[PDB]
């Protein structure tokens, strides 16, 4: 316990997040705790596993730094830069709705990740806009990676959240793409119409709706993207037209999509189209509200020896 | 089958009609310049309770409006008290902050528009936000007492004159 | 000491009811109990001295024939009748689309009970779901009588129905006992569509479309409740159907109300279409449940005479 | 604006069919009468499961079926703990009673009726609601663990052999 506390960071079904400061320099970082509670509880090793084997020989720049690890006689904290900014939904939610070039960047950029990815065969897995941070300088950073595989393979996991599944999910069929692209068809939704996607008070319309593909023209949309929204729901992948191996000689060539200098963009040059307001250490501005939850160190050993890969 | 929803009780202030006597026109005087009342009544304008409203009531709020000053890092309003102040962003950006199941998250701001706690001048209920100080500024308007009386007032003058 | 409580039924932003048992003969009712520290604060005095009238002010079989109430120090209860049955609104969750038959006989209900509050000129104020319990008998009653008032000139206590607000009273105007069908119009929907009216969350949506003369009619509403439903569109509803010199000819002359007698059930001797299942006293089985929650009150005087009559 | 709700993970258990286990075809059959199965397969062929499924694995499923008398009043499920089973609506009324934030209410009768309890084969999911039986009945008790392995058992093959 190298490390002061300051105030929390986050709390979720993902874990618990704070705030330290180095002793050994005097830096802001966050620290997440793994609990493990619903990890014994729900059964959620192979998922670590996955990614402590991932990161052990991966870096990109879209990846947070592994500086010190630490594991407890019953706890495990897990240390990485801060990034103030918080996350691109606060902002989205609070204004309403972002412009094309916006929308352009963002897709820009979840094509460098997944080339990246596939570059050295990886599974992105979960994607959610609550995983997305901001800095000064405009370089743009990724959280949340436990759910993730070593190699493709063929398995049939099941996990992600209702709001972003396709039929290939629902009965397992392998989805070693349909799952990062056909949902990804609905997220520009989230950041184009003036309100959520899915709007159903029950998961069974939520399920009806994800099957039955068919998006719903908005009242004001651009006829730009009209026509690619009216195909990126499908079934097979093959029968898309941009949909090459490489994927950098499908959406260059697009309509709407023809200036994306990738040159500029993958070498963190660019500067991002929206900035967050700074004031000093530790903004809080740009976050919410959340208090801090009841605290509590370990006391004795009693599930030291379930990572014992270290 | 359905997410569902509470029936709680609502409510709203009461008031006598036979009690006539008030104030002579307006409590609070502070008379602004030109450009600001134009402001005002635009932005006043686009809400509904304003659709109806006579330029002579426009008028009464106007010379009657309370203004106050909000410096950096201050902070006054807080959420699960009882409401009852309200006021209007006259100018900046102000990020308001709403419980969702302990967690204050955001809602949004206003620039010269919009009007934090409109609703609690309609009926009486613990206060379902939270401001914040951002810079110095200036929010017009009015409690829910004076401005419920004022109603009520008008009210009783427009059903009784006629 | 006359009236000994066994379990909570449902507690609400005004009082708690719950089952009570009688120590001299034994026999399970309900009891409403209410405590003055919320009412000090809102000063709602006028409101509840309706009641020690309306107490007695009852000479028919809708009517509810409350029982003698009991103010205490710091407390008041008020006995009432049983219900072994169940509220129309949780059977209308359950089913969510009723049949033709029981849809006739609720507007038939409605309309008798509408005719017999307007017989005595006695404004009913309030108007939810809540306030209409099934009894085991087969009949309808209502609850809550307090907000009842009669004055000469208007009123401006809002207070009863926050969501189906006709937009005649949002602006803080005045308003009639025409209200009361308008309020109990947007029901019906429930009672055809299947989905609640209003599909947004915050009042401002709720506002913007209560204002804005605009109802869907999709393929499962009958053919003169479509129409009963494009008459009554204006914002300013001056062409009301209540309005009139008696209120019982438009309404009953309809097309909808082809076949009426309500002779029949002035009388009541008509059984009704299903009645829920009585399985001996004290059968909770329909009403939802709630946590126990017992009077945690200091015993101690708090202002006397602001309670005087009663 | 909204209340905004959660977004918690999905996951659940990894099932490999590949290396794990010991055993192999544990398919455990549990033949029953003829108008029992012809009764149920009414209600089996509209399920989204079935809709698009081979009649082999439907065949399997309708075979693989265990019993259990429940009487009047007992409390075999209640919200709070894990969910791994699948009860399928036979016969007798079973009301569903939701504990929506601590407060007990009917979410929808089920009585030879209609289908419920799906959800908890889609992954790791606690209790739906309290079933509480009004009266003796048979329901079916199929657990989550049988109904993933031949599903996936079956494709696999049918992959690597067609």
């Amino acid at each position: 316990d190298q490390f002061e506390r300051i105030k929390t960071l986050g709390t979720g079904s993902f874990g618990r997040v704070m705030l330290v400061k180095h002793k050994e320099t005097g830096n802001h970082y966050a620290m997440k705790i793994l609990d493990k509670q619903k990890v014994v509880k729900l059964k959620q090793i192979e998922h670590t596993l996955n990614e402590k084997r991932i990161l052990q020989a991966v870096n990109f720049p879209f990846l947070v730094k592994l500086e010190f690890s630490f594991k407890d006689n019953s706890n495990l904290y897990m240390v990485m830069e801060y990034v103030p900014g918080g996350e691109m939904f606060s902002h989205l939610r609070r204004i309403g709705r972002f412009s094309e070039p916006h929308a352009r960047f963002y897709a820009a950029q979840i094509v460098l990740t997944f080339e990246y990815l596939h570059s050295l065969d990886l599974i992105y897995r979960d994607l959610k806009p609550e995983n997305l941070l901001i800095d000064q300088q405009g370089y743009i950073q990724v959280t949340d990676f436990g759910f993730a595989k070593r190699v493709k393979g063929r398995t049939w996991t099941l996990c992600g959240t209702p709001e972003y599944l396709a039929p290939e999910i629902i009965l397992s069929k392998g989805y070693n793409k349909g799952v990062d692209w056909w949902a990804l068809g609905v997220l520009i939704y989230e950041m184009a119409a003036g309100y959520p996607p899915f709007f159903a008070d029950q998961p069974i319309q939520i399920y009806e709706k994800i099957v039955s593909g068919k998006v719903r023209f908005p009242s004001h949309f651009s006829s730009d993207l009209k026509d690619l929204l009216r195909n990126l729901l499908q079934v097979d992948l093959t029968k898309r037209f941009g949909n090459l191996k490489n994927g950098v000689n499908d959406i260059k060539n697009h309509k709407w999509f023809a200036t994306t200098d990738w040159i500029a963009i993958y070498q963190r040059k660019v500067e991002a189209p929206f900035i967050p307001k700074f004031k000093g250490p530790g903004d809080t501005s740009n976050f919410d509200d959340y208090e801090e939850e009841e605290i509590r160190v370990s006391i004795n050993e009693k599930c030291g020896k379930e990572f014992s890969e270290f | 089958i359905n997410r569902f929803t509470r029936r709680a009780s609502v409510c709203a202030e009461a008031y006598n009609p036979d009690e006539e006597e008030d104030d002579a026109e307006s409590r609070i005087i502070h008379p602004k310049t030109d450009d600001q009342r134009n402001r005002l009544q635009e932005a006043c304008k686009d809400i509904l309770l304003f659709k109806n409203l006579d330029p002579e009531q426009m008028s009464q709020v106007l010379d009657a409006m309370f203004e106050k000053l909000v410096k950096e890092g201050e902070h006054v309003i807080d959420q699960g008290d009882d409401g009852d102040n309200f006021y209007v962003i006259d100018r900046g950006t102000f990020d308001i902050y709403v419980k969702c199941d302990g967690v204050g998250r955001c809602v949004g701001n206003y620039d010269n528009r919009g009007s934090f706690g409109e609703l609690a001048l309609m009926y009486n209920t613990p206060r379902a936000a939270t401001i914040t100080a951002t810079s110095p500024g200036a929010l017009w308007g009015l409690d829910r007492v004076t401005f419920r009386r004022i109603i009520v007032k008008n009210n009783a003058k427009k059903r009784k004159m006629y």
